[PDB]
């Protein structure tokens, strides 16, 4: 019945609409563009003086092209026949694959939705979904992508992910509040992302194997699944589906990328609430799939071994979970889950794991909160003042900023004049930074001073190397621009740059939460924590961290960590995981013997 | 301009190495070996 | 030979745990409902260590 | 000059006199104090040693300076009298392995 | 190629000719893909280009002539696959499937590979030809039949030499002096010109149909 419908529907191309007919039509992605403007134009979406008396033609054109393609995707042959080599099936799929271009499908998946807004009154101003772009209008896209084109290669897979799904999986994160949990946007987007998108990612799970070199989006899809999985309006079947998708995805990646997710887990799992069951399965299956990585000193031959940070996180996780169950209440299913979990964490942790005395300082308590879920606390910076010996570096990076600035205006085309007119594009400032005034130096001074006090807040020991002392001793225009074409920073220093950029993102999130208080609420799609952002959206933190800490070394100052280790009792055979585990077990069994003796 | 007699009679040769800005010059050695 | 030296004190705690688990299992098969199998397996496997 | 090289990467010119054996070096347009006096008939290979702390490490610019004959003129007998720098395909970078 | 202004501009009927190589049934084409006949409506035909020796096929590629659904029509070396095969169908009601095609019938051709009509596209200022979903009536005109040809006799569209004098001379234009104005003259010449390519002439009749017939 499909090989007849397809053959009948192509002979009459008038059934495809005025945009997919073939002549003059703008396509399907460009047909998803006039309809999303009719829904806002009141002169073309109404009878021109809800749906029963006012038929929305913005909601009527894109529901037509979401049913035509849903039929054109449901007429696709089942793929076992394509595997067996059925000629007519391959021909039908090729006709179906040529009717609709792949780029005309990826763009429609990438189209953003309209989110409800909270008002000054405190009521949710939710736009009409009987009038605007529906989450079910993007669901036929996912069916066509799976049945006709197919997702068979890793690069197209994470391309489509990055461009269409994350922007849609982060629009349900802002809907995870109390008021927005029961919106029809929530009820429809949760349905879409739990019946079409996540099940597709479950079927495309094996294609997530060789994607180490993309680390910022597979450490963000995990977060945009896990933290949305704590939603309250989520149904039983939808919760089961997201659980299945989550362990299916985490069952393919290398252990290195499951670090941000483990950091997220090690604070939420110990609570041992109802939600904790699926994180428990996640951690369990992770620790059986990758156990030599953490237990065997060399680990997997290709994947490697732990970096001692995952090793200390696993120890604190095991101990917190063990104590928490020690103080919990009896429940069959809870222990039937948790006993394999602890038995796997202990079995993957080295039995002789050396408890480093350097417990992680400044362990974050900022973003892993429950209510409001965002508490920015950058460490106080005003309490520490930049030394005047660093004022020379402040001035140097001020000229460096002025030189980025100047290359930008040589690009733009600013012309010499005596007045600052934004209309005529004239500004007197092609003078060097020496001729600038202090206040227009301060549009550079404030960023530099705040950046330096940011690293000073933690006590980062900034030390001038003798090369900078030499710089102090060395003490119709020819410009010159600094060329940082080869500068590269080290691995541990790059990891430190990661967290200081996380602090500069924490400040950004703090400022936009104060201005969100002025907005009266409404979670921005990019206001999610640093670990939830993707590579492209993690751009300003990267540029700021990189240029500041690659210019610091090229000027001479050597920066170190906040302070130096208090002590290391390496000869202590009383500090391995075995010591703590065995005395804890012996204490508990000493108790249990007391109880049994009574 | 170089003299086209001294240039024709000289036996002095040249090559130059540009250490790229960002590569540490403390880890780069330039010269001749046998 | 790849490593994993449990200290003499660690072996001391292992032996003490074995002995004390034996004292726990002494004449309390009924009190430990149907898990006396678990205790005897524990004593088997740690006695073997 | 110290520290700041991001004006332009360090240009270390290597000058060899194949008639006297004097090996001089010019860095950033200034002659360096170090010099070598090789024996007659010594065959010298232009070499650069580097530990890579950058995506792009160094380069083998084969140009010329004032009053000095390009490298290809000494490398190749056919181009002995050509003052124009050349990099014929026979000249390629090697490494110790 | 235009064949309506033949009284003013001769048509190049040397590259417009095709040979009906094979006429198999749809099912027989299916099996022979999986592993003198009179044409009947509904069969699958293989068309071989006379000049090039290649086969008409759907190219599975578009020139993007304002139609996103159309494919270009061209020539292919091999005969394998279903791209080189076309199905002939009745155009009007007087004919039907299974009935043998007449020499004066209009035909519609559908590619087996793409299920697209051999379409005349008015899309641009120039007139295109492609595989689209809109049908175009094609009239098959007979040029020649190999079986009825006679060896040693002049037929239409033959490349030949005009041996004038004593089997020695050849009616030939001058050689390659790099000047076409000087080459635009005609004379008799002998020797090694009888095996060269500048003494070769094509005899084209003043007809479009049956242009490969015996010259009278």
């Amino acid at each position: 019945n499909a090989n007849v419908v397809v053959r009948l529907l192509i002979r009459r191309p008038e059934c495809f609409g005025p945009a997919l007919r073939g002549e003059g039509g703008n396509g399907l992605l460009a047909a998803m563009e006039e309809a999303i403007k009719i829904a806002e134009d009141p002169s073309r979406d109404g009878p021109s003086p809800e749906e029963d008396d006012t038929i929305h033609m913005g909601n009527a054109i894109m529901t037509f092209y979401s049913a035509l393609i849903d039929l054109l995707g449901r007429c696709a042959p089942e793929m076992h026949l394509i595997h067996a080599g059925k000629g007519e099936a391959i021909r039908i799929r090729s006709i179906l694959r040529s009717l609709i271009p792949l780029g005309d499908l990826v763009g429609v998946i990438s189209i953003a939705f309209q989110m409800p807004t909270i008002a000054k009154d405190g009521n949710v101003v939710e736009p009409d979904m009987s009038a605007g772009f529906c989450p079910d209008h993007k669901a036929a896209m996912v069916l066509f992508l799976d049945r006709v084109y197919g997702i068979e290669v890793q690069d197209f897979l994470l391309h489509l992910l990055e461009v269409g799904f994350l922007p849609d999986l982060r629009a349900a994160a802002s809907l995870d509040t109390a008021a927005l949990s029961a919106t029809d946007m929530a009820l429809a987007l949760n349905r879409y992302l739990c019946t079409a998108v996540l099940p597709l990612l479950t079927r495309c799970a094996p294609l997530f194997a060789g994607t180490e070199h993309h680390a910022s989006l597979i450490d963000s899809l995990l977060h945009t699944v896990y933290r949305l999985s704590k939603g309250c309006s989520l149904t039983k079947a939808q919760r089961d589906s997201i659980e299945v998708c989550l362990l299916s995805i985490c069952g393919q990646l290398r252990p290195s990328m499951m670090q941000h997710l483990l950091r997220r887990l090690v604070f939420d799992v110990p609570l041992l609430n109802e939600h904790a069951k699926m994180p428990l399965k996640l951690l369990t299956n992770h620790y059986e799939r990758c156990w030599k990585y953490y237990c065997l000193p060399g680990g997997w031959g290709n994947f490697g071994a732990a970096s001692e940070e995952e090793l200390h996180l696993s120890r604190k996780l095991f101990w917190g979970i063990f104590d928490a169950l020690s103080q919990k209440k009896y429940e069959q299913e809870l222990f039937k889950l948790a006993l394999p979990c602890l038995s796997a964490v202990a079995g993957a942790l080295p039995p002789d794991y050396m408890e480093s005395n350097y417990v992680s300082m400044m362990e974050k308590q900022s973003s892993m909160d429950s209510e409001g879920n965002f508490n920015p606390q950058p460490v106080d910076t005003s309490n520490i003042t930049i030394p005047e010996k660093l004022e020379y570096f402040i001035n140097k990076y001020a000229e460096h900023s002025h030189d980025k600035w100047s290359m930008d205006k040589l690009a733009n085309g600013w012309i010499y004049g005596e007045i600052y007119s934004d209309s005529s594009k004239v500004q007197p400032l092609m003078k060097p930074y020496k001729l600038l005034s202090e206040k227009e130096k301060e549009i550079y001074r404030w960023p530099i001073k705040e950046s330096l006090k940011t690293m000073l807040a933690w006590g980062w020991r900034i030390e001038r190397t003798r090369e900078g002392d030499s710089m102090a001793l060395y003490n119709g225009y020819s410009p010159r621009a600094i060329d940082m074409s080869n500068v590269t920073l080290s691995r541990d220093l790059h990891a430190m740059a990661e967290m200081m950029a996380e602090n500069y993102h924490n400040i950004w999130a703090k400022k936009k939460k104060m201005e969100l208080e002025s907005k009266g609420g409404g979670n921005h799609p990019l206001l999610v924590p640093y670990d939830t952002l993707t590579a492209k959206e993690k751009a300003k933190d990267r540029e700021k961290a990189q240029d500041i800490l690659k210019f610091l070394q090229i000027n001479g100052y050597a920066v170190s960590r906040g302070f130096k280790d208090l002590e290391l009792d390496t000869p202590s055979i009383e500090k391995r995981f075995a010591y703590s585990f065995l005395q804890q077990l012996i204490r508990y069994v000493d108790e249990a013997h007391q109880y049994i003796l009574e | 301009r170089d003299d086209y007699d001294f240039l024709m009679q000289t036996s002095t040769y040249y090559y130059s190495v540009r250490i790229f800005p960002g590569q540490e010059p403390a880890n780069v050695w330039v010269g001749w070996i046998t | 030979c790849s490593g994993g030296h449990a200290s003499n004190k660690e072996k001391e705690m292992v032996t003490s745990l074995f002995c004390k688990l034996g004292v726990l299992v002494r004449h309390r098969i009924s009190l430990f409902g149907n898990d006396a199998t678990s205790i005897v397996n524990c004593l088997h496997i740690l006695g073997q260590t | 000059p110290g520290q700041g090289r991001n004006n332009n990467g360090l240009e270390i010119g290597c000058v060899v006199d194949a008639a006297s054996g004097l090996l001089t070096f010019i860095a950033n347009g200034k002659e360096l104090s170090t010099y070598y006096q090789v024996e007659p008939s010594t065959k010298l290979f232009p070499a650069v040693f580097a530990q890579a702390t950058s995506p792009n490490v160094f380069q083998f610019e084969l140009g010329r300076i004032k009053n000095v004959m390009p490298l290809s003129a000494g490398l190749f007998k056919s181009e002995h009298k050509n003052p124009v720098p050349q990099c014929p395909p026979r000249l390629h970078v090697q490494f110790l392995s | 190629e235009s064949t309506s202004n033949s009284k003013n501009v001769p048509p190049d009927l040397s590259i417009c000719t095709f040979v009906l190589e094979q006429s198999l049934s749809v099912r027989a084409l299916q099996e022979m893909l999986a592993n003198h006949r009179t044409l009947l409506y509904g069969h699958a035909i293989l068309l071989r280009h006379s000049y090039s020796g290649m086969y008409l096929c759907c190219l599975s590629t578009s020139r993007s002539s304002t139609d996103k659904l159309a494919f270009d029509v061209g020539l292919q070396e091999d005969t394998t696959g279903e791209a080189c095969w076309w199905t002939i169908h009745p155009a009007s009601k007087q004919r039907s499937e299974g009935e043998k095609v007449r020499v004066g019938d209009d035909l519609i051709l559908v590619s087996v590979s793409s299920e697209r009509y051999l379409h005349l596209s008015y899309g641009n200022g120039s007139l295109h030809v492609d595989a689209a979903f809109q049908q175009t009536l094609w009239s098959v005109a007979p040029i020649s039949s190999g079986s009825e040809a006679a060896q040693g006799y002049l037929i239409g569209g033959d490349v030949l030499r005009l041996l004038h004098g004593h089997m020695d001379e050849c009616l030939t234009v001058p050689s390659g002096e790099h000047g076409e104005e000087q080459r635009r003259t005609v004379h008799y010449e002998g020797g090694a010109v009888s095996v060269h390519a500048r003494s070769l002439w094509r005899l084209e009749t003043l007809r479009v149909a049956w242009s490969g017939s015996h010259i009278r």
